[PDB]
RNA sequence: UUUGCUCCACACAAUAUAGAUGGAUACGAAUAAGGCGUCCUUGUGGCGUCGCUGAACCAUAGCAGGCUAGCAACGGUGCACUUGGCGGAAAGGCCUUGGGUGCUUGCUGGCGAAUUGCAAUGUCAUUUUGCGUGGGGAUAAAUCAUUUGUAUACGACUUAGA
RNA sequence: GCCCUGAAAAUGGAUGGCGCUCAAGCGUGUUACCUAUACUCUACCGUCAGGGUUGAUAUGAUGCCCUGACGAGUAGGCAGGCGUGGAGGUCAGUGACGAAGCCUAGACCGUAAGGUCGGGUCGAACGGCCUCUAGUGCAGAUCUUGGUGGUAGUAGCAAAUA
RNA sequence: AGAACUGGCGAUGCGGGAUGAACCGAACGUAGAGUUAAGGUGCCGGAAUACACGCUCAUCAGACACCACAAAAGGUGUUAG
RNA sequence: GAAAUUGUUGAAAGGGAAGGGCAUUUGAUCAGA
């Protein structure tokens, strides 16, 4: 339903946690670099957490490409939405997740006239 | 390993655009670009590294 | 070195204006290529005579061949070699069919009883014993006796297996 | 007949390694039979099969394949390269192989 | 190429077979070593009985039970030649050694199978002539292993009904090379003598 | 440094660990070397 | 014991597999010596022969091996019985008697296979456990509490109590 | 030359260990083989450099595209970005049909700072973009305040006759 | 402890030297394939219990530079002069 | 109504720490088409 690409390579799907945010529960896992003048990880010896550099950079014509094929646009109403209209093989809308569940009905029911693909079709859905 | 005998990566040390955010000094230098890559004159190429420059490198005449 | 082949170098000593066409002067090298050839062949030139690569030219290298070397011959080796204390002549035997062979057996044979590298050794000599009785060492002497005949006990045969089934044995 | 087999024997030796790193993505296989890599040269670019046992059914079988093949000869002894679609687990070290004859060239 | 391997470990060079077996077992081989009393040793007895009191001075100073065991039996003192070359602090090392059984004599189990040797590994064809051995049972007496006498005797009886086995089996074996010697003759030999066979 | 005076240890290393008997019944851990030729006897007997 | 326990047979479920995919195929000893066969005056004997690896030997054909017709010969092999012996180092295996029964590719036939679609381990093994159905067998202890003091910080130990 | 004597230190221990004796030792020679983030080729990311392309539907000329080379890094410099409180403009943005917050080995995007979504809880505000502004980002400072552990049901609650 | 030249460590990961700031090799974006360096190929441990000539038996053998020591003097031990 | 810390339930692992990196097996779970 998307336009055709090639086979999308992540370099590196491993999430960069930060050096001993598994040793303390207050050293968040957000990456952070290590700036110590005896770190093992900044000196990057053998055996240690490796850490984000500009090579693990994603292929330029798959990147920000979802699995779909699709680059992800945050759409909060029909306006929204419809910028989509002429971009349907190339962007999916993803309903802010603000959205009261009536306005997402309607934003669904507008996206399936225009064929516009839908990441987050279920949310607030009848339970 | 390469033995580099010179520093990489080195940019060149000249302006390519006006440090300017005028628009009407940036519609010079997209003509002259033009006339530059076009014409083959030097006098269009010298034009248009002299839009490049700062206040105190196109002092008053 | 390596595998040795023998060869002829002849070297010049450059001519000048004053003295055209020089010595012309030859040695017989052993040596595992031409490069190593000429290298020991400066190497002596400079020990003998007053010239050095710069100053001299090499006419001619050509490799020379055993002139029987189907025939098993006693060599004569005469070589001088530096030990860890001092340096000294020694005499040796060689029974082989070959010059290059006698050499690698000689410069083998100096490693593993002296402990004589190939850079502490000098080839003085090697000569063919043409009459025996005039070889004058029991190692080789023993081996020219009439009839001479002698088994190979204890043969042990190599498994191409890691396990044998039957408890092998050494006759042969 | 009562043997069925049309593979050779092999057996998961190890990773590719230097003294103390290995290289999961290739394996060495020591093919039954085969002593050097003259001998090796024939079974270059066969399939091999890993083959296992899981307590869950999955697709209508308890048995599950990790397929690979010979890539190139290693060491002097007959010893091969393989590499297979998924690494090796490495509890299979010392485990048994079917080295298949396809693709033939007799 | 068995399931099992079993290797008469009598006259072969204790630390050449354990090399033998360390690499069969961590190649997956199931291997049982049989005789380890009849191992050998290069070197002279009294070179291997200093080398084994050496060993046995070696022992944690505030807690001997803690130090290093040494075990006196020679299928023990084989199990030490051969653990010390295999990682037997990781997992597969310890699946390795559990493919792995020594033993003294050759046990009911397998006094019916069939043993192999290594000749990688057999003393008659590494060692140079004349140069002296020990025996891996005399110095394990020396140690202190209990039990040389009643291993002598147990092989003493294994040997005396092995050969009475082999006795009949030789009779058998010589019945069977008679009827192939004739038959020999026949098309059907001719055929395959033809073919190899 | 050494011990500047010298005394014999005290207590023996051979009767180790001092822990108490698994038993009330000390072990007969060795019984006297058979003499085949003698009449069937008795090694030890038990009293209290 | 809210019908308990154990063993056997079968069925059904799980459960995993340090890793089956024809056979672990049994003298001992020596190795500057041996194995085998044969002969005699039986030995540390004579003669012959062999090794130079198991690259062997056995096994091996049949819808993963079907259904049938014969020929030849009393052989081979599996199964469940059965006679007896031997084996204690961890024996738990080895040998053997008799009959029954299935197969026999030792030889000659007849029928079947297909479409798993050009390959996909294409599932054939054994490890425990549970449950149900039948059959066989048996009908206790330990600990707490009390007590003892040959014991003991507490545990523990040692005793006694229908 | 090798080997041996010369050759004595304190926890038990080190050719790394095992072990190795025509070596798995020593001297020497020849091949084969193993593997670094090194070399070669290719792909992708970024940087730098040299260029092509306003002739339009071309709305991204700081854009698109072509070519080559390069990539270690403390102290430090610079650049491009992420995030926070508040401010101007804008999306006539989101929201009691549920804003913010919080929880969520659930999903997506970014090399990353981070961003987005689903589910639960919840109850009244909040966000995207273009800019402005700063009391704007914590793991440490025997940091400050508050809260909470292991220690640990532990030390112990034994002077003053009961 | 103090100078000279250079190369390094600091600031540097990687393969080897078991281990180690400086040694050897080689300097590093993310991957694939091939080939190697220094070092290795009995087993640990990837790679020949390879080939060839000799030497050594040590009742404290010996086993790779930096480096983790050994000397003078001796030995019908053995080998070659 | 966060975290530290704690209880219960569920899952998993556990021979003198635990935690981590590369790779894959297994179990659980899940997106995209
Ligand atoms: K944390
Ligand atoms: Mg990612
Ligand atoms: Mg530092
Ligand atoms: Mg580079
Ligand atoms: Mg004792
Ligand atoms: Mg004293
Ligand atoms: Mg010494
Ligand atoms: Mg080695
Ligand atoms: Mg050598
Ligand atoms: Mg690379
Ligand atoms: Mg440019
Ligand atoms: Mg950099
Ligand atoms: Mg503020
Ligand atoms: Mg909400
Ligand atoms: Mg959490
Ligand atoms: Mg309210
Ligand atoms: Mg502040
Ligand atoms: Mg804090
Ligand atoms: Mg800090
Ligand atoms: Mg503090
Ligand atoms: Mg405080
Ligand atoms: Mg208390
Ligand atoms: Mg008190
Ligand atoms: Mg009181
Ligand atoms: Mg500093
Ligand atoms: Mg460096
Ligand atoms: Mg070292
Ligand atoms: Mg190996
Ligand atoms: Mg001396
Ligand atoms: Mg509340
Ligand atoms: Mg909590
Ligand atoms: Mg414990």
């Amino acid at each position: 339903a998307s336009l055709p690409h090639p086979k999308i390579v992540k370099k590196h799907t491993k999430k960069f946690k930060r050096h001993h945010s598994d040793r303390y529960h207050r050293v968040a896992e957000n990456w952070r670099k290590q700036k110590g003048i005896d770190s093992v990880v900044r000196r990057r010896f053998r055996g240690n957490i490796s850490q984000p550099k500009i090579g693990y950079g994603s292929n330029k014509k798959t990147k920000f490409l979802s699995p779909s094929g699709h680059k992800t646009f945050l759409v909060a109403n029909v306006k929204d939405l419809e910028t989509l209209t002429m971009h349907t093989k190339t962007y999916a809308a993803e309903i802010a997740h603000n959205i009261s569940a009536k306005n997402r009905v309607v934003i669904l029911a507008r996206a399936k006239a225009l064929g516009i693909k839908v990441t987050n079709p279920k949310g607030r859905l009848a339970l | 390993g390469i033995d580099h005998t010179s520093k990489q990566h080195k940019r060149s040390g000249h302006r390519t655009a006006p440090k300017s955010d005028n628009v009407y000094l940036k519609l010079l230098v997209k003509l002259y670009t033009f006339l530059a890559r076009r014409t083959d004159a030097p006098f269009n190429k010298v034009v248009l590294k002299a839009l490049f420059l700062s206040k105190i490198n196109r002092p008053p005449v | 070195m390596a595998h040795f082949k023998e060869y002829q170098v002849i070297g010049r000593r450059l001519p000048t204006e004053s003295v055209p066409e020089p010595k012309l002067f030859r040695m017989r090298i052993f040596a595992s290529n031409e490069v190593i050839a000429k290298s020991r062949y400066w190497y002596f030139l400079q020990k003998l005579h007053k010239v050095k690569k710069a100053s001299g030219e090499i006419v001619s290298i050509n490799q020379i061949n055993e002139a029987h070397p189907t025939k098993v011959k006693n060599f004569g080796v005469w070589v001088r070699y530096d030990s860890r204390s001092g340096t000294h002549n020694m005499y040796k035997e060689i029974r082989d069919v070959s010059r290059v062979a006698a050499v690698e057996t000689l410069y083998q044979d100096m490693a593993a009883r002296h402990r004589a590298r190939f850079r502490s050794i000098h080839i003085l000599k090697v000569a063919e014993i043409e009459k025996t009785a005039d070889v004058k060492r029991q190692y080789v002497k023993q081996f020219l006796t009439k009839d001479l005949k002698f088994p190979l006990p204890h043969r042990v045969q190599k498994s191409t297996k890691t396990f044998s089934y039957k408890r092998p044995s050494t006759f042969y | 007949a009562e043997s069925h087999r049309l593979y050779v024997k092999g057996k998961h030796l190890s990773y590719q390694r230097s003294k103390r790193v290995n290289n999961p993505n290739v394996s060495l296989i020591k093919i039954e039979g085969v002593a050097t890599p003259q001998d090796a040269q024939f079974y270059l670019g066969k399939r091999i099969a890993y083959v296992y046992r899981a307590s869950k059914e999955v697709r209508g079988s308890k048995i599950r394949v990790m397929w690979g093949k010979v890539t190139r000869t290693h060491g002097n002894s007959g010893v091969v390269r393989a590499t297979f679609r998924n690494n090796l687990p490495a509890k299979t070290f010392g485990a048994s192989v079917r080295i298949f004859l396809y693709p033939s060239n007799i | 190429v068995e399931p099992v391997v079993v290797i008469d470990g009598k006259g072969h060079l204790v630390g050449r077979l354990a090399s033998v077996v360390a690499k069969q077992l961590l190649n997956g081989q199931k291997i049982v070593v049989v005789r380890a009393e009849e191992l050998n040793i290069s070197g002279e007895f009294f070179r291997n009985k200093l080398k084994y009191h050496d060993f046995l001075r070696k022992a944690t100073a505030f807690n001997k039970t803690r130090g290093p065991f040494h075990f006196r039996a020679p299928s023990r003192i084989f199990y030490k030649a051969l653990r010390g070359m295999v990682s037997h602090k990781t997992a597969r090392g310890k699946a390795a050694l559990e493919r792995l059984k020594v033993f003294e004599g050759i046990p009911p189990p397998y006094d019916k199978k069939k043993r192999v040797v290594v000749p990688q590994a057999l003393r008659v064809l590494r060692l140079k002539p004349g140069r002296k051995y020990t025996t891996l049972g005399k110095l394990s007496t020396s140690v202190g292993w209990k039990y040389e006498d009643v291993v002598a005797k147990l092989e003493a009886k294994r040997k005396v009904s092995s050969a009475e086995y082999y006795a009949k089996k030789r009779a058998f074996t010589k019945k069977v090379a008679s009827a192939n010697a004739t038959a020999a003759e026949s098309d059907v030999a001719k055929q395959l003598a033809a073919l190899g066979y | 440094s050494h011990r500047k005076y010298e005394a014999p240890r005290h207590g023996h290393l051979g009767f180790l660990p001092r822990k108490r008997a698994a038993s009330i019944r000390a072990r007969v851990k060795a019984f006297p070397k058979d003499d085949r030729s003698k009449p069937v006897a008795l090694t030890s007997f038990l009293g209290y």
